[PDB]
C-alpha cells in the first residue's frame, strides 16, 4: 500500500545540514587539532545532540590488517547520578572491549590502556550534568594525562554545576553556544523542511505570510517543535487522503501544543 | 494487575551440534544478562555451577542439577548430558584448543577438542591451535568469549583461518 | 545538498 | 436466594462506554502510530484510570509456543516516591519475566532488552506524579532511545511537577484533558446507568426532574460519586424488600456524603 | 467583506511619529553614548511606554555565529512588590538565558556575567515604582559598576517614592518630562490622525472649530484619549454605513467618557 | 510619512 509506505517514512528521522550545525563542526575541528577541551551550551530543543552526533559520523573509525582500530572520536552519554565506575565502563564498551569484574581502580587502569595505543583525539560527553560532582576528577585526569580533547555538552544548568568548582571551571573555560531560529533564518528553514523532509506531491507552500504566523506562534523558534509540528501535520493529513498540508489541519495540530 | 494469558519466561538459545557445556551456559548468561550465581539462584542448585564454566566436573548430577536445569534453559536432560564427555573418557584441562577453520560455519567451540588425545582436526585436516599464533597467549574459557574477537590481538578470528595448519 | 537518513549512517558504520 | 445473587452483582464493577472514554481511545491511537509521547490530565474522580484499562484490553498480547510475546501496550502504576529501581522492576514484572537481585544499572540494561524484541509501542504511567524527580531521566531515555510513546496520566499537580524541569516539559508538551459531567450529558449518563448498570425489576424513572436535582447536588458532576451513590441506593433499597429506588431512600444515602 | 477588513484594521495598534516621541529618542541617545542614567516622567496617558518601545525597536540585537547576541538596549517591566531576585530574573530572561535554582548571591553574580560580554549600553525600567525600596541598591550598583545607563520611567508618584532616599535621587536627578497637547499642537495631531490613522473616504474635517470643541472637552490633551475616542467613533460609525465622523456620533461616544 | 503597524514591528524583531 502506497499510503503505508509513506507513513512509515514520515515517522522516521534525518539530518539536515542547517546553518547552526555547520558552525559547530568547524569549531570542534579547531579544537581537535589544537587538542583543547571546551564545552557546548544551549537550550534543550536546539538540537545539540544531533549536531554532535552528525559530527561523530563524519570520521569513520579506521582499520589496518594488524593493530586495533584507530578511533579519533568517542561519543558517550551518561546515566543519571553517573558514578566514577560508570564512566569508565561506558568508555570501555564504546571501544568494543569488555572487562568484567574488578574494583574502581581496575576500571581506571584499563581505560587508560584502551585510550592509549588506539588513537583517540576527542571525547564528547552528552548531558554532562548527569555526572556526579566527584567524577569530574576522573574527567580532568584523562584530559590532562592523555592528549585528548574533552567536550562537555549541556544546558544552562551545566554551568551552574561547573562554577561550583574552580578546578573544573578552568580546564573547561572556553565555550560555544547554540541559539534559536529567528527572522529570515526561521523562514529559510521552514522552506527547506518542506522540500527536504515532507515531500508531498502538491506543494503546500508554507513560507507564505499567512502560514508562517501559525508556525511562529506554535514553535517559538525551537527547531524541535518545528520538526514535530510539520511531520504531525503531513501524517494526519495523509491519513485523511489529502494531497497537501492546508491551513485548517495545521491549526488543528498547533492547537494541541 | 499484570497482563493476561502469559506465563513466566526468559530468552532461549539453541545448541549447535557438538557444542560444549561451558560454552552453552555462557551464551545463555549473555542472552539473559545474568551471573552464574543468578542462574544457580533461579535454579535453586547453589553456587556449584560457576566452576562448570571453567570445566571442573567432579560429578554428573544427572538427576539433580542437570535434570533440574532443563526447566530453565529449555533443553532436556539428555541433550544436555551430551555436552559433557562420557564417563571415563576425554578429560583435558589447561590449554584450550581451537580450530578456527570451522568458525566460517558457525562461531562455536566443539567439545571434542578437549579430550586428552587430540592434536589435529580431521574435518578441516590440520594442526589444532593450543595457543594463539600471533600474540602467543593461551585462550580464555569458551564460557567467557565475546564477539569472536581477540583481545590480545584483534582480528576476525575467522580471518585467522588462512594461516596455521 | 546532501541530506542523510538517520539510520543509514548506522548501516554504513565502521 | 434470588436476593443474594443480586446483591453480589451490585457489589461489583463494570465498564460503561461513555463519550469521555471514546475520545481518549481515538486520541491515543493517533499518538501510537505517530509514536509521540503526551500526557493526560484531569481531576481525580473523572475515571482516567478506568479509561486506560478499557484501552489496554482492546489489544490482546500474542504468544507462540517458544519465543517471547508481542505486547503493544504496557500499563504500570508507581508507588509513592518511586525511584529508578522501582520503575524498571515494574516494567519487567508486567511482562511476566523472571528476575531477582542486581544493581540499578543492571535493571536498566535488562529493561531495554525486554522492551526490545518484544513489540512494545506504548508505555502508560499512572499516578505519574509519584515519580521522584530523577526518574524522569530514565523515562526520557526510553522515550528517545526506543520507538515507544510514553503517556503520563495524572491530576493538576502533575503539571506543577513537570514545569520544574524544562527537559521534561518539552518532551511531554502535548496533552488531553478529561472533564466533568454536565447538563444533558449528566442526564443521559444517569439514564444509561439505570438501564445498563442497576437493572431493578421495578423501573426507577430517575431522569425525573426532582430526582436529578437530588443527584446533581449530591454528585457535582463526578462520575465517581454518581456511581457510588446509585449503587449504595440500590443495595440498601433491596435489602429492605423494595422493588425500586424512591426519593426518600436516595436522600437518606446522599445525606451521608 | 470590505467592511470586515476595515473593522479589523481599526481594532488594532500603530505608532505615529510625533514630536514628543522624536524628542525622547534624541535625548536618550545623548544619554546612551554619554553613559549616564536618568529618568522619564509624565502623566499616565502621555504615551511614555510606547515611545520607549519605539526606541527599542530601532536598535536590533546583533548576532554572530557563536557568541551571545549583542544587545545595546534592554527593556523590562517589573511585577508588583518586585524583589531583588525578580529584577535579576527578568534581566537574565530578557537576554535569553534560563534561570535555575540558587540563592540571591547567585542571581547577582550571574546577572553581572550576562551583562558583560554581551554588549549592553542601556537598561530601561518601566513603572519603576513597582520596585521594592531595597532593590534600588542593586540598580545603583549596576549603573556605577558597569558602563550601563539606567533609565527610570514613571508617573509623579515615582518621584514621591524617590525623594524618600537621597542616595537614589542623586544618581537619577536628570529627567525629561512628557506633557499634554494644546493649541496648534493638539489641532495638527488631530489632523494627522485623521489622514494617517482613520482614512475614511469622506474626510471628516475634525480640525474645524465645531469638532475640535467636542474633542478638546473629551480628551483634555492626552494622546491616549484622543486615540481611543476617534477609533471608537470611526468603528461605530462604519457599522452604521457612514463614511465620515459627524457631530452627533462623536458626541454619542464622548458622552460615555 | 511612515507610520508603523505595531504587530509588524514585533514580527521584524531580533
Ligand atoms: N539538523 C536537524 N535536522 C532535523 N531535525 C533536527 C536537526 N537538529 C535537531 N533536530 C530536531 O531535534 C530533535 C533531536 O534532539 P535535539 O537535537 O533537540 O537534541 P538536544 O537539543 O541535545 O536535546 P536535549 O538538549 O533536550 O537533550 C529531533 O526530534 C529533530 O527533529
Ligand atoms: N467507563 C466507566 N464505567 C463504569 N464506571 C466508571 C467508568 N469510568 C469511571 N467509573 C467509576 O469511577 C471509579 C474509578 O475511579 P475513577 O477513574 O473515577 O478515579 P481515578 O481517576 O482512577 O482516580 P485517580 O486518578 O485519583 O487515581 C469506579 O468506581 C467507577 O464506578
Ligand atoms: N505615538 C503613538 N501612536 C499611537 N498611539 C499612541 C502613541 N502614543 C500614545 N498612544 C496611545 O496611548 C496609549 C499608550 O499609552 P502608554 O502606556 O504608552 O502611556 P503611559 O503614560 O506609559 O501609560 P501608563 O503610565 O499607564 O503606563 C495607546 O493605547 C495609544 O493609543
Ligand atoms: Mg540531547
Ligand atoms: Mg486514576
Amino acid at each position: 500500500e502506497w499510503l503505508q509506505a509513506e507513513i512509515a517514512r514520515l515517522k522516521g528521522k534525518s539530518i539536515v545540514p542547517l546553518q547552526q550545525v555547520k558552525t559547530l563542526h568547524d569549531w570542534l575541528d579547531g579544537k581537535r587539532k589544537a587538542r583543547k577541551s571546551c564545552r557546548v551550551v544551549g537550550e534543550s530543543r536546539t538540537g545539540k545532540t544531533v549536531a554532535c552526533d552528525a559530527y561523530r559520523y563524519r570520521h569513520k573509525p579506521q582499520q589496518e590488517a594488524g593493530r586495533p582500530p584507530t578511533v579519533p572520536v568517542v561519543y558517550i552519554r551518561p546515566h543519571q547520578k553517573c558514578g566514577p565506575k560508570d564512566l569508565f565502563k561506558k568508555i570501555t564498551e564504546y571501544l568494543k572491549y569488555r572487562v568484567t569484574k574488578g574494583t574502581v581502580s581496575d576500571f581506571r587502569d584499563r581505560t587508560i590502556e584502551v585510550l592509549k595505543g588506539c588513537g583517540v583525539e576527542m571525547l564528547i560527553i552528552d548531558e554532562a550534568d548527569r555526572l556526579k560532582p566527584e567524577t569530574f576528577a576522573d574527567v580532568r585526569d584523562i584530559a590532562e594525562d592523555l592528549g585528548i580533547a574533552v567536550v562537555l555538552v549541556g544546558t544552562d544548568r551545566l554551568d551552574a554545576v561547573i562554577k561550583r568548582d574552580e578546578q573544573v571551571l578552568e580546564r573547561f573555560r572556553a565555550h560555544l553556544r547554540f541559539g534559536k531560529l529567528s527572522g529570515e533564518d526561521f523562514k529559510n528553514t521552514v522552506e527547506m523542511w518542506e522540500q527536504m523532509v515532507l515531500k508531498l506531491p502538491v506543494s503546500s507552500n508554507l513560507k507564505s505570510k499567512e502560514m508562517l504566523r501559525i508556525l511562529t506562534s506554535a514553535t517559538e523558534g525551537y527547531i524541535g517543535r518545528l520538526d514535530e509540528i510539520l511531520r504531525e501535520a503531513a501524517i494526519r493529513s495523509l491519513s485523511r487522503g489529502l494531497k497537501k498540508i492546508d491551513k485548517a489541519v495545521l491549526q488543528e495540530v498547533a492547537k494541541e501544543y | 494487575i499484570e497482563a493476561p494469558d502469559v506465563k513466566p519466561w526468559l530468552f532461549l538459545i539453541k545448541p549447535y551440534e557438538g557444542e560444549s557445556l561451558s560454552h552453552f551456559l555462557g551464551r545463555f548468561r549473555r542472552a539473559n544478562h545474568l551471573s552464574a550465581s543468578g542462574l544457580g539462584t533461579l535454579a535453586g542448585i547453589g553456587a556449584i555451577v560457576a566452576r562448570w564454566e571453567r570445566f571442573h566436573f567432579n560429578p554428573r548430577p544427572s538427576q539433580q542439577e542437570l535434570e533440574a536445569i532443563a526447566s530453565v534453559v529449555e533443553v532436556d536432560a539428555q541433550r544436555l548430558a551430551q555436552m559433557l564427555p562420557p564417563a571415563g573418557v576425554g578429560m583435558q584441562h589447561e590449554p584450550i584448543r581451537l580450530c578456527g577453520a570451522c568458525y566460517a560455519e558457525s562461531p562455536c567451540h566443539r567439545i571434542e577438542w578437549q579430550y586428552k588425545s587430540v592434536w589435529k582436526c580431521d574435518r578441516h585436516q590440520l594442526k589444532i591451535l593450543a595457543k594463539c599464533p600471533n600474540c602467543q597467549a593461551p585462550f580464555k574459557m569458551p564460557a567467557l568469549w565475546e564477539d569472536g574477537c581477540c583481545h590480545r590481538c584483534r582480528m576476525p578470528f575467522a580471518e585467522m583461518a588462512k594461516l596455521q595448519k | 545538498i546532501e541530506v542523510w537518513d538517520y539510520e543509514q549512517l548506522r548501516e554504513e558504520y565502521g
